[PDB]
Parts: C-alpha cells; structure tokens; sequence
C-alpha cells in the first residue's frame, strides 16, 4: 500500500474483508490462499511453523490479529483494526493507571515495614499518621486516586505488594 | 577542590511529567532531579 | 573512526550548543549524568564522533566552549546536561567584548586565541582522522562573531585540509537587537568568504514567523528556537552517525552544493514542523514531507527563493522510507516548478536516506538550498552598512583600537562583488 | 570452476549483500557457515564444515560495511575480506582515484591476489559497482587500473549502475560518469548497464509494488547475477562460460556496454492470473516494459543477445519462437550480423527468497542485448555533462584535488569518439 | 642488594624528607610505629633498598638529617612518621648560620661535618653494595645549601664510585624570598658542576603554577609542594624498589641522560596531575598521559622548552602498560614536534615502565628532559649576581669571614662556559 | 644429541622463561619437575622423578632473576643456575665487558663446564641476548670469546634482537651494537636477527591485539625457537640438527646474519577463517608481512634459505611450492647459488599454549633466509652512528671505565668493511 486515500480497504483485503463472520479464525489452506493472493508465496513446511509458533494446540485456526501486527507499521495498523478509542474517557483511565502505577513505585520500597506498622495500630486519619511515619507524604489527591484501590489495611498493604 | 550547580527553574519528576512541589521537601527526604537523587539533610531555621 | 569536533562561540553559540549537545545525547541514549541507558546498540557504533570514553561508560562531548562573560557560562552549566562537560575545555576569558568585533578581534584575540587554540589542538590529536570541525556563532555579538572569526582564520592555516561547518545568525533589521550590527556583519561575512568551508545561514525573523504559522506557539522564548536549530544540527549529522539506504557526509554535501568556491552559503529548512493541534489531522507520506520542505515559509532564513533561481538543494531524510518514492518526488518538485532551478545544471537536487528516525518521531527530512535569493538579504545589509559607514558614525571605538579604514573598503568591495557574482549566476 | 567477486562503493556491497544471501539459500548453506560441490565455484570449504565466499567487499564509508558485520551473515563472510577505508571519496572520481586510492588499492590487490592464490580454475572476476558515486568510480577505476596490469587477459565482468536521465539521487554525477567511462572504456572487458528508473517501472508494473526500497531491487538484480551464473553454479542442458562473452556480445573492442532483461518478473497473484509457458516470455523480455535500462529500444536497432533460461525449457520451442522473432518485423537488427542470438539453457529453475516478491516460477529468461539505444543514452548524458561544463561548475572541487582541464577535456573529446563511433556502427 | 641512602639538608630539605619518608612507608604499608601492615609480599623483598631491620621486623629509614636550627627538628618529631627515625642520626648543631653560605661552608661545617661524615660513613659501611646517595635541599638558603655542599664534595672525595642524587630548588626572581639567593645560588652550583654527578632542578614559581591550572587548589601550603616533589622522588626510585618489563635503575638513566660530563641539570614532570572535579570526565590512557607529561605548564621549573631545543628525554611509567603503546607513543611525539629535539642525536626519548602504580592511582609517569633551556634560568640569576656584584653590595659579611673576590669570578665565570656551552650545544 | 642454552640479559631470562615453560607444557612435564627420551636434549633426569634444565640464567641485577625464583617455575629450575651479579652494567659495553665481566663470567664458565661434563653427545650452545643493552653486550661478548677458546668448533646459536631503527627503547644501543657486533664477528658461529618492529607489526596486523606487551613477543620466539630445535627434540620425515646450518647457511665465514620468519601467525577466529594449506603459507614466509625483522626483502637479494616444517606436510606439494617460487620472479636470488632452499620437516605440530593467543594450526613453517636487507640494516645503524660519534657524545661514559679511541674507530671501519663486502657479494 504505497499512496492513497483507499489503501487501508486493500489492506482490510488480507483477511477482515473476505471473512465473513467469527471472531479472528483462520484454517490453514484458506491462510495460504490469503496470502499467495498478496504475494507471500509460502511454502507449506514453512507454513506450518507459523501454526506452531502461532497455535500450540491441534486446532489449525489462527488468530490473524496477533500476526498482522508484526506486519504492519504501528501507525497504519489502526486502519486495518477500523476501531480504535481516542476517548477522553479511555484517556483519563490512563492517567488512572499512571498515577496508581507512580504510587506503587513509592510505596513499594516501604511497602513491608508498613504491615507492621499498621497492625502495630485502621481509619484514614491514622493512615496518614501512619504513612507519614513510615516515610510517603500521604495527601487527599493521594486519596482520590487510591480511593477505587480500597474501602482494609491488610488488602491494602497487599495489592500494594 | 570545588559554585552554581543547577539554575532555577521547574523540575519534573523521572518518568511522569510532574513537578516536585513543596509538599515533598522535607528533612531525610530525596528528590530525583536529572536523573540525580539528592537528600535533603538538614534544613534552615526559617 | 570519523571525528567531528564542536565550537560554540558567544552567548548565543554557548545556548545552541547546549540544547544541541542535549538532543544528541538523547539520540545517543546518554543521561545527564554521563553513562549510557539505551537499548539499540546501533547507538553504541557511532558515538565516538562527538563523545571520548573517560571512566566506565563516561561520555564527554567533543566539545570547545568559549566566550567572554560568566553568566554565559553560568547558563551552560544550568539545564540537563550541563555537568557533563570536563570543565578544562571550558575555555573562558573575563574582560568581555561586548558587541564589538574589535576588541573580539584585535585587542582580547591576543589573549585568548592561544589558550583556545591550544585546547582544540589537544582536542583534535587526541583523536586521530578528523572528518571536520563544527562552529555554531553569531554575527551580531561581538566574542561570537570577532573571536570565533580569529578561530576559523587560525585553525585554517594550521589544519586546511579538514572540513569545516560554519553556523551563524545574521542580524535582520525586522528583528533587529543592536545597532552595531552591520559593523560586525560585513566585517565577519567579509572573513568568511575566504575561510570558511561552507555556512548554513540562519535567522530569527524566520524563526518566529516559522513558529507563529506552523508551531503556533503563543510564547516562543529562545529554547525553541534553540530546539529548531538543534533539530537542523541534528539533521545534517545524523547520516554519519548512523547507517542508511544511502548515505552522505558532510564532504560530499558540500561538493554536491558547491559549484564555485565562494558562493558557500545555504538557507536551511526542516520538516515536519506541525502543532500538535494540526499533529493530529496530517497524514505521513513522503509527499507529506516535501509540500512542507519545499514551501517558502518553511526556510529558515530572511530571503524569498521563488524571488530568485535555485542553483542546487539537498534533502537529508531520516526514517525507514522507500527510495522510489523519494526520488520520484525529486523528480516531481524539480519538473513542475521548472522555472526556480538553473537553467544549465540538470539535476540540481541530492538526495540520502538513513534508517533511524529521531526519537518521538516516524519519519522526517531536512532541508539545504543553494540559492541565489540570499544575495537580497545581503544587499539589504550592505546598505545599511554604507548607510553608516558614509558618515561615519560609531566609528570612533573601531578606529581608535588598531582597526583602519582599508578594513571598511575590503569588507564593502568583497561584499559588493559577493552579490555581483550572485546576481551574475541568477 | 571458479568465480571470485568483487564489490565496490555502497550500492556494490548492498548487491552483494543480495546475491550471496541467495546464493547460500541457493546451496542450502544456513547464515553460521555451514550446511546442516556445486558451491565450489562460489565457496571454499574451509576446515569441515565450512564454506567461506570468494568476495571481497570494499567501501570507503565504514559504516555501512561494519552494518554487514553486525548483520545476520557475521560468519559466512569473514571479517577480513570486507575492506574499509576511513573517509570516503564522497562522490568525487579525483578523490577516489588519487586521494584515498593510493592507500587502499595496494591492500585490496594483494588480498584479491591472495584469494585468487586460493583459487585453482579462476575463470575471471567480476566487479559491481555504480558509477554515480565516487568510491565506485574512483578507486573502483584504479583497481580496475591496477587489476588489469595485473591479469589483462582476464574477464572482469563490470556490472555497473548508470544515473537514469530524469530520476537523479546525485548532481555531480554525470561528471563521475563520464570520468569512470573514460577509464572503463579500456578497464571493463565485459560491462553491463542497469539503470534504476528501469527497475522501478518494473516493480511499479509487473511487481504492483508502489513503495518499494533499494531491497527489492537488489534482489531482483541478484536473480539476474545467478540467472547469468546459473551456468557456472550448475550444468543445463546448453552451457555457456564466461569466456564466451567476448566472442559473441563484443564485435569491436570498444563497444561493450551491454543492457540486461528479465523475464517473467511476475508476482504470485499473477502466478494465477496467467497459466505461464515459452512464447509470452519470449516476447516479455524484449519489451522496455520489462528492460533493466530506461531507454527505448524501437529508435535504436540490436546487435547481439544473449538469451539464458532457467527451469523447464525444451530447445524446440525456443528455437520455434526465435524463428518467428527473426520473421517478425517489429524489432530491426543490424545489416552486419545475419545470426544475432545466442542461447543457455540450465534445468535448475531459479529459487524464491523468503518474502521474495516473485513467486515459485517454472522459467526464466535473463536476457543480455546490444543495441544503439545506449548510444542515445550516452548522448544524453553528453549532452548533460557538457550543459554543466559550459560554465564550469563544481570544476574546482577536482582541480582543489589536484587534477586539472586536460582531463575534463579528454574525457569530453573522448566521448564524442564514442557517439562518432556508435553513429558509424549504426549505420 | 643495590642501597640508597639519604641526606636531609635545612628546614626546606627536612620537611620535603619527611614527606618522603611518610609517602615511601606508605608505599611499603609500613606504619608510623615501624611495623609491617601491608597485605602484598611483594612490599617485602625490596625495603632493605631504604630501610635496615632493626629488632625483629623494627625497620628504620636509611636517613641523616643535617641542620642548624632545632625548630626544624621540633618540626619533624611533630608530625606523624616522626619518630620512625634513630636518634642516632638526628646529627645537628647549635648555633646557625642562616642564610650564609660562608657560615655553611667555613665556620659551622668546619666542626659539624667531620660528625656528620662519621655518621655516614657508619650508615655506609652498615650496608653492602652502595648504589648511590641521595641529598635534598635548596639553593637559597645557606645552612642548607653550603653545608650539603661541603658534605658533597667530602663524599666525592672519600667515595668517587658510587651514585648521587641531588635534589635542588632554585630561587626565581618571581618566587624570590631572600636577598642574598644570588650570591648563595652560584656559589652552590659552582660546586654542584664539578662535585655531583647528577641534579634535578626544582622551583617554587612552577609549583604555584601548577596548583593554579592543573589542581586548582585554593590554599596550597608547604605540605603539598612537598607532596608534590616526594611523588617525584618515589617515581624516580620505583624502578629499584619494584620489578618491571623493563627495568632502569639510577646509573642506566644517568648514563642514558648526560651526553658530556658538565650537562646534569634536568627539568622534571610529573602525571598524572588533575583537579579532583576533573578526575571523573578524564580517561587513562598512555596518549592521555603522554599529553599531559609534554605539556610545558606540568614542567617543575621556569623553563619553556619551547625557548630552545630537547638534547634528550626520559619517561618512567608505573602501572602495567603496553609497551608497544608507549614506543608508538615516543616515536610519534619525537616525529610530529621534530624541531624541539636535537639534531644529531637520533632517537631522543629512553622509555621505561614498572608494572607497580602508586597507591591511589593505576596508573603514573615521570618525565625527565634535559633541554637546553635552562640556560634562560642560569642567565636570569648571573645577570642578578653581576648586578649586585657591580658595586659589592652586601659583600662584607662574607668577605669578613674569610672567602675573597675571586670565589665570586671563578663563580661567574664558570657560570658562564656554562652558559655559553649551552647556547654552543643548543 | 644434547644442546645448552644460556640467556645473557634482562631480555634474555623473559625470552627463556617463555621457552622452558613451552618446553616442559610440550614434554608433559608439570612445573613441580617430574612427570606423571625426547627431553634428553633439554632435561636430565636428575636423581629420578625429576628432570633439570639445560640452561643458564645470568644477569648483573636481581630484580628479575630473583623474581623467576618466587615465581611458578621455583622447583623445575634449580637454585644454583641463576647466576645473578650485585650492580647493572647499565648500557655500558665497557662496564659489561671489563668491570663486572672480569668477576662473574668465570663463574659462568665453571658453572657450564661441569654442565658440559654432565652432558654427552654436546650439539652446541645457543645465547640469548639483546645487543641494545649493556649486560647482553658486554660480559656476553666476553663469555663467548672466552667460549671460543674453550672450544671454538661447536656451534654457537646466537639469537640476537636488533633495536628498531624508528622504535628504540634505549639511547647508546647503536655505541652498544657496534661495539657487540666487532666481537660477535668473529665468536659466534651462525647468527639470528630478531627486530622488535616486524613482531609489532605482527602483532598488530595478524594477531590484532592493539595493546601488546612483551609476553606475547616473547611467546612467538619460544615458538620460533621450539621450531627450530623439534627436528632433534622428535622424528620427522626430513630432520635437520644445528651442524648443517654452517653448511647451508653459511656461504662466508664472517656474513652469519639470518633473517628469521614465521608462518602461519594465526589468531583463534582466523583458524576459523581460512582453509591452511601450505602454498599459500609457503608464499606468506617471504612476504614482510611475516618476517620478524623491519626491513625489505624486495630491495634484497636472497642468498640462502631454511624451511623448518611442522604437522602433517607430505613432501610433494612443499617441492610444487619451491617450483612455482623458482619460476616466479617476485624475489631475486643471488647469481652465486643455483640452488637456495633447504627444507624440513617434523610430525609434531607446535602445540598451543594457557592463555596464549595462538590457534590449534595444523601446521607451521620456520623461516631462515638470508638478504642483503641486512647489508641496508648495517648502513642505517652504522650512519647513525656516526652521526652521535661526530660529536663525542656519551664517549666519557666508556673512557671513564677504562676504554679509548680506538676500539670505537677500529669497530667503525670494520663495519664499513663489512658494508663492501655485503655490496661485493651483492653484486
Ligand atoms: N541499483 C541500485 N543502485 C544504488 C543503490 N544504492 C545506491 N545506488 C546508486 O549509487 C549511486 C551513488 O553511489 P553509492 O553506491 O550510493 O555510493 P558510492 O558508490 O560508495 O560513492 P560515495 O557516495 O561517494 O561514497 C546513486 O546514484 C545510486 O543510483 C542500490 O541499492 N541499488
Ligand atoms: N623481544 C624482547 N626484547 C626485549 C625485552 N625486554 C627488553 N628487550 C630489549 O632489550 C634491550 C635492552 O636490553 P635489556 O634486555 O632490556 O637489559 P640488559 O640486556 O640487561 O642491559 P641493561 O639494561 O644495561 O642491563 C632493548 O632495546 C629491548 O629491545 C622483551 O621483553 N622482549
Ligand atoms: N537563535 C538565537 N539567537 C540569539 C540567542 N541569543 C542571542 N541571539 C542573537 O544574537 C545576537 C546577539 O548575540 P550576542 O549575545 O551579543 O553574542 P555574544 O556577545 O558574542 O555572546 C542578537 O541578534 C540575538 O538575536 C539565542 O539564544 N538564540
Ligand atoms: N619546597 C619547599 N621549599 C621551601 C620550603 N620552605 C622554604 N622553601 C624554600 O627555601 C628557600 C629558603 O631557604 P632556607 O629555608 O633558608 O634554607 P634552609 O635554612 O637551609 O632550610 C625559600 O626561597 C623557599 O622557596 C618548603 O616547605 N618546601
Ligand atoms: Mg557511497
Ligand atoms: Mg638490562
């Protein structure tokens, strides 16, 4: 697919335009079919090791979306998906997950001498007596962002394990 | 042996795009700044 | 293998060489503290162009620093990347110039030449086949221009047979800082059409407008501008420091842009430079890519090419791209505006290709014309230089210091001659 | 039997690059070294177990030869035949042909020396090389110097890149191309053209490829090297050497400037879309939409071919079908050669790459033509070397090497000769 | 098996002696109490070479202090390795001659040198095999200087087979503490010309200078200069004391160094010397060291090189090293500066390496050059020594004592075949 | 068949440390002296389960030589052969020859004597020595005149190691040379000439270390010198002793000067790069890209010539080398001998050794030849000479101990005529 405007549909030509139904599936001859069509050329005995790296199991059916993605560039490979969210929603998840991920990095070095602590005590208000003992500036936006995490202290200290 | 060693301005944090704010300043504390990690060992009177 | 060395001359040659020496530590994955981190070892092969190892991985950037005034070397050593440089290379004087070529060139030369010219002597035998020296200056101050012009001059009678790049920053009267600035201009330029190699001439007019049309920037302080010309630095060294399709080196850029030794200065334009509001709805396409490098408002200097004739141009790319269509747009852009490139050079446009894109980016291309419209910009300080020079204002603190008045005539004949001969190849 | 080969300038050692990865997926020789006779014409088997190429890569730009040490073959090539300058010519034949050539060309003469005395039936050598660069062109010009007061009566079969009229990467390049001519015209005893806008035609209509890199051409241009060594690596049915090149193809001993064809460049889709045989090739491969030189070859008129095939090919139909060639009138021979073929047959049909753009194919045609066509594309490129003469543009870069006018000049006079000489032998 | 044994002369040479002896014993691991705590044999097999065992593993420093003045002795019980020597050895008078080198060599020595040649001889014959004696002090005061004179002529004449180091700083009119250093000087190098066999010049005014660039120090005491000097001094002696790849002992660099019998007075360097913030961005490599050794700025006199013409060179290397980088080193060094060398002398540089570096650093060198250059420093001085000598000032003093005028013209004059042989050779 | 090393200087005892140590890791004999007939040229068997060094180590400081005594080889060398002195010569020929000399070569002498009596079957003596310093000079010149005294008719190997022209470690080397050679005229019988410049270009060209110290120099002389001596120490095909050298190397009783080179100088990846076979190691002997002397055998003439063999060689394809070497005119011979080669050869192969850096290689080859080359090596060391000798430099050294005038200008025009007579036999 060299330039156009229409290139994304001669990619969808590979597999997701002459599939009619199910879920990413594929068997094995009508691969081979797909492919010689674009010009892979492949041989049988080659063929199958895309089988066994692909699919450890007797099935023969092969889930195409995790192979074109190695074959497609990371940009153009959107448009042969034709779904990909660019929400403010699925945004802020994201920020969620950064947050919650920079959290763990600081607590995880301190996360062990904080079980002891903890039941050497649980409210929140001793939480930050606690946590601000143990040595993390445990704030209110700190709060928010754990606030789906729990409510435990004992889960507490564990999913931060 | 032996200065200005960093000039003033905004610091991010290491990965996020973040900046330390005072509410990370304390005694015993460290700060990553450039890939650095200082520790804060003791603090004016004011 | 390959050695390139780094001048920066004056404040603002000390600011451009610090943001520059900050992207290509980046590209070379090295941190603010001296060791590398990368992954690809592609950027281990061709370090030791810019960089000499120290002590376990440590980097040093080949690299000559020089002006005359600390705070310029207090703002080197602020941001990231500033204590990575081995302080005895921080070669540095304590008078001050101070907007006078003069004294950047007579009085304070004197003085300070030989402790620079020492440490580039030590910094050029200590590696063994240069490729070339780099000098990043300005035309309007007075230690960037005056003494980075003594430096070329010296370090051409020593070492003439290695190449040599020359980036300055020519004052323009819509975005002018100082008066003196044709003084110094036409005596500079004046030095450098004998000594240098060949220069990329750069401008902030061109700048600003730049980054209000495409970057759209409501404050663009000097970093950015400092960012650009890092990404042009970056652009026009980075076939050498790493493998392509097709490679090209500074060497042979020049050959390819130089049909006549004294008309070696370039506009520069780099591509793609979109805001990240238009980020969103561009496609990326080698067409894509040239509509932005070829488009007038994209050079980076003060003179229109579509008023004048291209003589020649080159387009340094940078990503995994595909050949036929990079040279098929070649043959594109030079057919359908048939009338802005000369008439008895067919072919006027170089082309090379390297596999590793910049980081946070997919594919991108840098810009290098020889054309024929500089010579407005020239004749537009050349007047302002007559202007003054007629009746002899500010030449008091020239005269008055060892410089004469064949000095003024010389750099007025050679300049006038420059634009003739340009204006003859128009 | 044996070959050797030698590579020089970038685009050179990137073809090389090409061929002998096909050439040991040809031998079934995996990227260590080794297998899990036919390669003696190729390889030496060094040691047990071990198969080491007679090559000799050389550039001047180490970054690219070192990119083939890093690469996936470390071992087959050993890491001493890959010479390496330190700088390059960069695109100057003064700088390749004094500057650097000096120091290099001693060391690439007695290292070819020492593999040619590891070599027993050495039938000749064979150089590739793009006379746009200057690496190529410069040294590559000394070498060929030096190589022929070395052997002289050895083929060195000059398979070279030509710059294509419109489609241009360099702009100094029609001064390397004329300056490597006026030293190939007596260095090379048997050349071959292959443009690149050519290529590119080819892979924008028979390959269907819109964006395609330097890769597929390569490795299109190495299926015409093993096409044409097919002969060497393995026996047909009607084989023809190297030495042969010089009787048939080259009448005068100046006007050896051969343009090469392939035929069927054909995808694996239209391995379906058309049921192949003997007839359709044989009329596909004299088209210029199937040529590796952009030019046209109904304004010129053919002086020899050399046609080889690969696969299943009986000499019935071929020589059926080269009688209705010669009843044809579409194409006009000289009225000095009343019998202008020459055929090869070989039974191996030429292997697939993985992921190779053509498909599994059951014959193929190389064909090696001469005609006058490249007598107007040396015209054009005189007529393009003398409009950047006129005023003497990017003289001073060779003159600031050292060199001088006279050879400009004799170049320029030298090539006049040539058109003169091909307006004669046209007639 | 081959012995040094050492002479301390006046307050200078005492406490440069005891920063010897403190650097050595930390060499050798053994602490201020005298016994052993080092960990390596190899301390073990070479400390007769400066040490005698004295009650079972008790080693004592083969030294003699001599001195006029009990500071100075206070001065060297106070510090730390002070009470390592035998009293025995403390030989001292009472009264002092202070800055009068007739008093050092007339009055005082008259009665304190028959004890202190008794001493030395005792300590000599103590032993098997003398390899040489070593003798520290200056050429600007008197007790220090006259007296080591007259203890060296005495042992000339009592031993005339054995070696001799003299090791002695000359006063500069830049670093110019007394006033009568001119008439003491060329007194002592009058005798130092027919009596030692070889002397290394030291100066004060290059030892400032090198704490200002390359350490970059801000309070530079006594204690450093003589840090610096007694580096020298161990590197110099390394090779007895520790075996290497190629060996070199006093008598072969004495013999590879003086080409006619009046030309031994050598400029010393010394590497590697960086700044502690500049130790971190620096390698260690033989160019690097090389680099630095050449330097003119790291020579330990006020003597340019560049001012005249190298007759030979030395360079001693501790650390395991390549010797194929170093003669590759000395020969490209030899090739480029080919004018600085002399010419009829082919192969101008004796290399030597020990695979034992100093503790603290993996890697050292010295460099010993005898140049034609000192002949600026003998000039600068002679030309003060006539000045004074024109009109007689502050003659009386040692004229009352019993030395006349023609000490002071043979003085001169010998000055000056010196000098002139210099300019001859040169 | 028993022959006697002795080792005169500082380079000397590095040189034999490496040799013993090769010999006894060749012979199966652990450092401890015993073993868990062939080393009854090297070793006897003292008492029994224990074997002794035929050899002398002497030298005037203890440095070294008392570090071989703390070193791994404390109980294979035994106490009272490593002669030591008390105080260097200090690149002094006249304190070497005539201070220390008179006081320890007598026992040097009584100390071979009852080692010569131990002895039988006595080949010869082999020294080692490097004519720059003052110790391998001066009391080695002394031992050998007095060694030519006592027996005269035995064969001396002298295995001398020339200073570099461009690369020098010491200062008077050429007052020390000059002075060595007038003894070694006339005392030694046949003569070996090792430069340190050729060995650093070996090591940087083939063995490519970049930083080399002297343990690997050293490693390849052992090599060169256990090559030499396995045609007595084993059997072979073709086994030569050290009697025929005088008859096949030796065509003037004062032109005893051989240059020495070695093949194939083979790194551990390099085994694995090339096929070895012996024509083209055959041809790498007589290249200077393997001698070990800096010098141009194409500006010389070539009179005569040795080709030690080791491994598995059959004698025909060595006789179709030789052939194809006379028919070849890239090397000159002397008009005087027709005839200019002498082979052998021994099964054994030489073995690799702990930490060096050579290949397990099939086979090797030793080459001593004999040039002019050294008639251009004289001229450059005698003009240098005569350069710092103009001038008297560093003469006060050598009359301060006891020398004159005359020794110096007798030497000197002895040296010149030893440069008319290497341009008469030239011609
Ligand atoms: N067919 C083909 N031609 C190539 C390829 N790469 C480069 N070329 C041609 O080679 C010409 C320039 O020579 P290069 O091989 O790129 O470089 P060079 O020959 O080493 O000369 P220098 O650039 O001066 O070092 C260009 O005009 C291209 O037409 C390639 O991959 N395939
Ligand atoms: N091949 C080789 N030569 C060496 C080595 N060490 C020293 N030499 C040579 O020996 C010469 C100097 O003599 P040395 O052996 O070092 O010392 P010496 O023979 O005892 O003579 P003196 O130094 O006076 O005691 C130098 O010019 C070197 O070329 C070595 O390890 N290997
Ligand atoms: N692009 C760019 N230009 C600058 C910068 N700083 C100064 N300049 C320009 O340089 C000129 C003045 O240079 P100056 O500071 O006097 O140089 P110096 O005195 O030699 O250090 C003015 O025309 C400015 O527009 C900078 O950071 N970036
Ligand atoms: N290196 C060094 N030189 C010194 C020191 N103290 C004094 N001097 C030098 O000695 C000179 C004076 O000599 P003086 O001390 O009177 O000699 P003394 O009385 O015999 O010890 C001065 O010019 C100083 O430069 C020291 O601690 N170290
Ligand atoms: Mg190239
Ligand atoms: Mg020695």
């Amino acid at each position: 697919l060299g330039n156009s405007n229409n290139n994304a549909f001669r990619m969808r030509k590979l597999f997701k335009m002459y599939d009619n139904d199910g879920s990413g599936r594929v068997h094995f001859e009508d691969f081979r079919n797909m492919a010689e069509t674009f010009g892979m050329q492949l041989d049988d005995d080659s063929l199958m090791a895309l089988y066994f790296v692909y699919d450890p199991e007797g099935s023969g059916y092969l889930e195409y979306e995790a192979l074109v993605a190695q074959l497609m560039s990371p940009s153009d490979f959107a448009f042969y998906k034709g779904y990909v969210d660019y929400s403010q929603d699925k945004a802020d998840e994201a920020r969620r997950v950064e947050l919650l991920s920079q959290l763990k990095k600081k607590i995880g070095p301190v996360a062990g001498d904080l079980e002891r602590l903890l039941k050497a005590f649980v409210s929140r208000h001793d939480l930050v007596a606690g946590c601000a003992s143990v040595g993390v500036v445990l704030g209110d936006k700190d709060f928010e962002t754990l606030a789906p995490v729990m409510t435990d202290y004992a889960a507490f200290c564990a999913v931060f394990n | 042996t032996g200065g200005k060693f960093l000039e003033r301005q905004k610091i991010y944090k290491p990965r996020s795009e973040e900046i330390y704010t005072y509410l990370d300043l304390y005694v015993g504390a460290t700060i990553e700044v450039f890939n650095r990690t200082f520790e804060l060992l003791e603090a004016d009177e004011y | 293998m390959r050695e390139i060395v780094h001048i920066q001359g004056g404040q603002c040659g000390n600011q451009i060489g610090a943001k520059f020496w900050e992207v290509v530590s980046d590209e070379h994955g090295i941190d603010p503290t001296g060791t590398y981190h990368g992954d690809s070892d592609l950027q281990l092969e061709r370090i030791n162009v810019y960089f000499n190892e120290a002590t376990g991985g440590r980097y040093v950037p080949r690299a000559i620093l020089m002006d005359l005034e600390p705070g310029t070397m207090d703002s080197v050593r602020s941001g990231p990347y500033g204590q990575i440089f081995r302080p005895d290379n921080f070669v540095f004087g304590q008078t001050g110039a101070g907007n006078n070529w003069a004294k950047g060139h007579y009085t304070e030369g004197a003085e300070l030449i030989d402790s620079v010219l020492d440490v580039v002597r030590k910094e050029a035998e200590s590696c063994d086949c240069l490729q070339g020296f780099q000098v990043c200056h300005s035309l309007g101050g007075g230690t960037g221009s005056g003494m980075g012009t003594l430096l070329i001059s010296k370090i051409r009678e020593e070492y003439p047979d290695r190449m040599m790049l020359t980036f300055s920053v020519v004052p323009s009267p819509k975005v002018s800082d100082t008066v003196v600035e044709p003084y110094n201009a036409t005596l500079s330029v004046h030095q450098l059409v004998e000594n240098a190699d060949e220069c990329m001439v750069l401008d902030n007019e061109a700048l600003y407008d730049i980054c209000f049309r495409t970057l759209k920037l409501t404050t663009p302080t000097f970093g950015d501008l400092n960012h650009l010309i890092s990404a042009v630095m970056s652009g026009i060294t980075c076939c050498l420091r790493f493998p392509g399709q097709l490679n090209a080196d500074l060497r042979k850029l020049a050959v390819n842009l130089i049909p006549f030794p004294r008309l070696h200065f370039f506009m520069v334009g780099f591509t793609p430079l979109t805001s990240r509001g238009s980020q969103q709805y561009r496609a990326l396409t080698v067409p894509e890519l040239t509509q932005q490098m070829w488009d007038a408002k994209n050079m980076m200097c003060a003179a229109d090419p579509r008023h004048g004739r291209y003589l020649t141009a080159s387009a340094l790319f940078r990503g995994r791209m595909s050949t036929k269509e990079v040279d098929e747009q070649m043959l594109n852009v030079q057919n359908k505006n048939s009338s802005y490139f000369v008439e008895w050079i067919p072919n006027n446009v170089k082309s090379s290709v390297c596999d590793i894109p910049p980081k946070g980016l997919k594919m991108s291309a840098t810009f290098i014309g020889n054309s024929t419209a500089i010579q407005e910009m020239f004749k537009r300080v050349s007047e302002q230089f007559t202007a003054m020079f007629r009746r002899k204002a500010f030449l008091h603190w020239y005269t008055g210091e060892g410089m004469d008045e064949m000095e003024f005539t010389e750099a007025e004949s050679n300049m006038n001659d420059l634009v003739s001969e340009y204006q003859q190849y128009q | 039997r044996e070959v050797i080969s030698i590579h020089i300038g970038q685009a050179g050692i990137q073809v090389g690059n090409a061929c002998w990865e096909l050439y040991c997926l040809e031998h079934g020789i995996q990227p260590d070294g080794q297998m899990p006779d036919a390669f003696n014409t190729f390889f030496s088997e060094t040691g047990a177990g071990k198969h080491v190429p007679r090559c000799i890569f050389l550039d001047l730009e180490p970054t690219v030869v070192d990119e083939v040490r890093t690469g996936t073959y470390r071992q087959l090539f050993h890491p001493e035949q890959l010479i390496s300058g330190k700088e390059d010519a960069a695109n100057n034949f003064a700088r390749g042909h004094y500057t650097i050539g000096k120091e290099i060309v001693d060391l690439a003469l007695d290292r070819i020396r020492k593999l040619a005395d590891n070599c027993t039936g050495l039938q000749g050598f064979l150089v590739f090389n793009a006379v746009g660069g200057g690496t190529g062109s410069g040294l590559g010009s000394l070498l060929l110097e030096r190589l022929s007061v070395d052997y002289g009566k050895k083929s060195k079969l000059g398979f070279t890149v030509y710059p294509s009229p419109q489609v241009s990467t360099a702009v100094v390049e029609p001064y390397n191309s004329v300056l490597s001519t006026h030293s190939l015209l007596e260095h090379t005893d048997v050349a071959v053209m292959l443009d690149n806008e050519a290529i590119y035609d080819i892979c924008r209509r028979s390959l269907d490829i819109e964006r395609p890199t330097y890769t597929n051409l390569n490795r299109l241009i190495a299926q015409v090297i093993s096409s044409l060594t097919a002969s060497l690596r393995f026996d047909g049915a009607l084989n023809v050497d190297i030495t042969e090149f010089q009787t048939n193809l080259v009448p005068y001993p100046r006007i050896h400037f051969m343009l090469s064809s392939y035929a069927p460049i054909i995808s694996a889709e239209k391995a379906y879309h058309e049921q192949l045989s003997v007839a359709e090739i044989t009329n596909a491969a004299f088209e210029p939409a199937s040529m590796m030189v952009k030019c046209d070859p109904r304004h010129g008129k053919y002086m020899a071919c050399c046609l080889m095939y690969r696969g299943d090919v009986v000499p019935k139909d071929v020589n059926a079908s080269v009688a209705t060639i010669k009843t044809k009138r579409t194409i006009q021979f000289v009225d000095w050669c009343p019998t202008g073929f020459k055929c090869g047959i070989n039974y191996q049909p030429p292997t697939v790459v993985p992921g190779g753009d053509l498909a599994k194919v059951q014959r193929a045609v190389c064909m090696i033509s001469n005609s006058t066509a490249i007598g107007e594309i040396f015209s054009r490129l005189d007529h393009k070397f003398d409009l950047m003469y006129a005023k003497r543009a990017f003289v001073h870069w060779y003159v600031g090497e050292g060199m001088e006018e006279g050879e400009f000049s004799e170049a320029r006079e030298d090539l006049a000769a040539l058109e003169k000489d091909f307006e004669e032998v046209g007639a």
